[PDB]
């Protein structure tokens, strides 16, 4: 989804 | 590479909420057959079957122990102090079963020869006493 | 996509409103019908005819149970004769919901 | 490569019965001493056997004297008799062949 | 060719033994693998299996002889229910020896679900059930009973013979799973708690494995409650038979034989309930039942479930467990799933967010806590403001602009449930007051986004989703 | 476990005699004699209460004697007296 694709782009 | 995750989601969303309205629709369409059918479609009767389920348990009791009758007769002759046959024991049982609840127990006696009785103990008709084998009683096959 | 998806849970949502009243009134439809036959419960006949009823089924088990065990014991082959064939079918079933 | 004896094979199954009937955790050192108890028993049953048979005037063993010594033993009694204990503890294929039972129009299996 | 062999042979089975012309005992042995051969490479039809197993089972050639036509019978056809009702009398008889017996019931076992009609089989159920008593009998007849086993035939007086034939053996798993299916049918009569799934019956591959794969190569062509039956207590207390079932009513549907989507459609105005409602959160066929109940107890016991639940489970509220972790995760994803059906949600978790939302950090569950946000029920904005609103600007006003976007995208997805559940009911406080609130949201996320432009320093990152939600 | 302590068995194995060995038994140590068609389930019986006086006997000797666990000389005291109870 689109939260889960923000979520892995702020851990990197 | 957001808006690529979208669509994607997207389509996922759509297949599976196209399949959700199938089946809802086919369960609505059985809800309401339902309800028009049912839509559709006095102790005078309530007791008109009794009487008939009573005849009919009546009528079915009285065959099974015709037929039993029967059969103990013509398969289990009387043997050759006398001996009883193995009908009036059976009916001894089971009017001090029905009879005393509490105290179904009958004392052995020399009319009951020792082979009708190893039969219905080995059959699991008659059950002996837990404390004293001289006194037997019948199986309460109805609890 | 979207424009797809909004009119799928339109149609969703107008048959889950239609399916709710239907059931409700359905249910309360059945309960309406039960709750009365189950509480009429009459004292003129009905309550010695139940009685009556209890003790026939319970002699009827006890009978059926006592043949069977008679038929098994006795060592005998049933199979060829359909008189006794019937009887040993019809023994097992029940006997309150004839 | 395992090797057993027929003795061994034999007392193996009173030893687990006895284990069974203990209900409770038995060292090892205790098989050997139930096996020798058992062959004292046995040989006791067998000594005990010949003399009754020898005293009843004839050189078989009949299931009289076997009620005999279990009477002798505490075992068996007039009112609690063999057939009590036959019921208690064997199966249905050995009950068959020891208690006897009619059937089949008064046909009697063993003629007793 | 030799089926005119096969039709003598059977023939020759019906005449009977030989006495002096020992050769043709020989000859019958050809016969014999005549009909081995036939059964391997194509099976037997349904007209000779009725015959040949009378004479296998009948004990006139012999144990020699009648051990190999029980393992030669391949039903390559469907199989009579007549045949098998005078196997089951000829075992009665009692001519048969003890190894034909295990062959049979172990045939029988393995061959059960090839027979047509298996109501007549329930209806011999005491013939099979007497058989207990011989110890060599014992693990076939029982497997076969665990499967001819039914509600019917469950009684008191069964259960006090499996009761002492425990007391005589012992622990043995084939009396063990036959205990646990007859607890299972009657609670109120035998309590069994097995430890352990094991395997209770042996999965020995019978003779006849080559023969199934033949046949069936020729055919080719924990946090949620478990799933449970409702507590024996109904009923409990009864002094007579109620005036329904006296009658013969319709009475209610068991639980264990919903299994498909038909029976559901047949049974759907009348269905059992769980005795725990959480079993409910993860399966299909009872959402689609509550999915249109509205029932006030059913709403209680589910609300004081999950909010039980979910504060107990929670990762920063009311404890210090981390230990939880993908587990609450994995709970929260489930009640997501759930509740994108039925096209609502549940009060726990309005209550739960209420509740835990001050003491959010806004990292542990981003991503499910912004979803559980979107399915907030229609109210009116002065009133939800200060519960949720304020905390979200607040912790808005400070965090990264990937918690921005985030927070962009559930307002949207708040906005678009809202719209869809407002449109419905102008086809049934009026529509002035209901505008009023959404306006107010509007204004709201606008002011916000203006805030959070003007913070950022204008990336457009940013305004791709301002944009996406005034899209919609 | 250690190999010196056996638990007790859950299961009880099958209820079937070994009629051979009896038989053997009987005819190594009388020869002269000859039993009867089903002597030795007699035989049987009585082995079976016998092991059942005995077990029930060092049972209770070894939960009287300050033990969890059956020792030698529980069984070997119990059998002093069985031994004896049992010829006749």
């Amino acid at each position: 989804g689109v939260l889960a694709h923000l979520e892995r782009l702020e851990t990197q | 590479s957001t808006k690529e995750s979208k669509n994607e989601k997207l389509k996922e969303d759509l297949e599976r909420e196209q399949r959700w309205l199938d089946e809802q629709q086919q369960i609505m369409e059985s809800l309401n057959v339902l309800h028009s059918e049912l839509k559709n479609k006095s102790e005078s009767r309530i007791f008109n079957e009794l009487k008939t389920k009573m005849l009919n348990i009546k009528e079915y009791k009285e065959k099974l122990l015709s037929t039993l009758g029967e059969f103990l007769e013509d398969h289990f002759p009387l043997p050759d102090v006398n001996l009883i046959t193995l009908h009036e024991m059976l009916e001894i049982l089971i009017n001090r079963l029905f009879d005393v609840p509490h105290d179904p127990y009958v004392k052995i006696s020399d009319s009951f020869w020792p082979p009708y009785v190893e039969l219905l103990l080995r059959n699991g008709i008659a059950l002996r006493h837990p404390e004293d084998p001289t006194r037997i009683r019948l199986e309460a096959f109805h609890q | 996509l979207e424009e797809k998806l909004l009119d799928i849970r339109k149609k969703r949502l107008q048959l889950k409103q239609a399916s709710e009243s239907k059931l409700l009134e359905i249910q309360t439809e059945k309960n309406k019908q039960k709750i009365d036959l189950d509480s009429m419960e009459n004292s003129e006949r009905i309550k010695i005819i139940r009685q009556n009823l209890q003790m026939e089924i319970k002699i009827t088990t006890v009978i059926q149970h006592v043949f069977q065990n008679l038929i098994l014991g006795s060592k005998v082959n049933w199979a060829e004769d359909p008189a006794l064939k019937e009887i040993v079918l019809q023994l097992e079933k029940n006997v309150d919901m004839m | 490569r395992p090797r057993q004896d027929p003795h061994k094979a034999g007392l193996s199954h009173y030893v687990k019965l006895f284990s069974f009937y203990a209900k409770m955790p038995m060292e090892r050192k205790a098989l050997e001493m139930v096996e020798k108890c058992l062959d004292k028993y046995f040989q006791h049953l067998c000594d005990d056997l010949e003399v009754f048979a020898a005293h009843a005037g004839r050189k078989t063993v009949k299931p009289e004297d076997l009620e005999l010594l279990m009477r002798r033993q505490g075992l068996v009694t007039d009112q609690v008799s063999l057939h009590v204990l036959v019921e208690r503890h064997l199966p249905l294929e050995y009950r068959q062949l020891l208690i006897p039972c009619a059937y089949s129009g008064n046909s009697v299996f063993p003629a007793q | 060719a030799e089926e005119d062999a096969l039709q003598m042979a059977v023939g020759y089975f019906e005449k009977g033994p030989i006495k002096a012309s020992q050769n043709k005992d020989k000859t019958l042995e050809k016969h014999l693998k005549t009909v081995e051969n036939v059964a391997w490479k194509n099976g037997l039809a349904s007209e000779e299996i009725d015959i040949l197993l009378n004479i296998a089972l009948s004990g006139k050639f012999g144990n020699a002889v009648n051990t190999r036509i029980l393992k030669c019978m391949i039903p390559a056809t469907v199989i009579s229910e007549d045949s098998v009702v005078k196997a089951v009398s000829w075992l009665c008889v009692g001519k048969c020896s003890g190894s034909t017996k295990v062959l049979f019931y172990r045939w029988l076992v393995a061959m059960f679900d090839f027979i047509d009609r298996k109501e007549q089989i329930n209806l011999l159920y005491g013939f099979f059930f007497a058989s207990l008593q011989d110890d060599a009998l014992c693990p076939y007849v029982c497997h076969l009973l665990y499967l001819l086993t039914k509600k019917e035939n469950v009684k008191p007086f069964r259960v006090r013979k499996l009761l002492d034939l425990q007391a005589k053996m012992g622990m043995q798993p084939h009396l063990q799973a036959l205990l646990s299916l007859y607890k299972f049918f009657a609670p109120a009569l035998i309590s069994v708690s097995l430890p352990v799934k094991k395997i209770y019956f042996k999965n020995s591959e019978n003779l006849w494995k080559t023969a199934l794969l033949a046949v069936k190569q020729r055919n080719r062509g924990s946090v949620i409650p478990v799933l449970n039956s409702s507590s024996y207590t109904k009923e409990c207390g009864k002094k007579e038979m109620s005036l329904s079932d006296c009658l013969n009513r319709s009475g209610s549907f068991p639980l264990e034989q919903l299994q498909s989507f038909p029976q559901l459609l047949q049974n759907i105005h009348c269905l059992e309930l769980p005795s725990q409602m959480g079993s409910v959160l993860n399966n299909s066929l009872l959402l689609h039942y509550i999915n249109c109940v509205r029932d006030e107890p059913v709403l209680l016991r589910f609300y004081y479930w999950l909010s039980q639940t979910l504060q107990e489970e929670c990762i920063w509220y009311k404890v210090n467990n981390y230990e939880h972790g993908k587990e609450f995760t994995n709970f929260l994803d489930t009640i997501i799933r759930a509740e994108c059906f039925l096209q609502e949600g549940f009060y726990s978790c309005e209550a739960f967010l209420y509740k835990s939302l001050p003491l959010w950090d806004g990292l542990c569950c981003r991503s499910q806590f912004l979803q559980l946000v979107s399915w907030i029920p229609f109210s009116s904005f002065s009133e939800v403001k200060p519960l949720l609103f304020d905390h979200l600007a607040q912790l808005f006003f400070t965090s990264t602009i990937y918690f921005k976007c985030s927070v962009l995208q559930s307002l949207k997805e708040l906005l678009q449930n809202w719209l869809l559940w407002l449109s419905m009911d102008i086809h049934m406080t009026t529509l002035g007051g209901s505008m009023n609130s959404v306006s107010k949201l509007i204004h709201y996320v606008g002011w916000l986004s203006t805030t959070a432009m003007r913070l950022e320093s204008n990336n457009t990152f940013l305004l791709h989703f301002i944009l996406d939600f005034y899209e919609k | 476990m250690a190999l010196s302590t056996i638990v007790s068995q859950r299961k009880q194995i099958k209820r079937k005699a070994p009629r051979g060995f009896l038989k053997r038994v009987f005819k190594r140590k009388k020869p002269q004699l000859r039993l009867e068609k089903s002597g030795d389930l007699l035989v049987h019986l009585n082995c079976l209460l016998f092991v059942h006086r005995l077990a029930e006997e060092s049972r209770t000797n070894a939960c009287a004697s300050k033990c969890r666990v059956i020792n030698k000389e529980h069984v070997l005291a119990a059998a002093k007296v069985i031994l004896k109870k049992s010829r006749g």
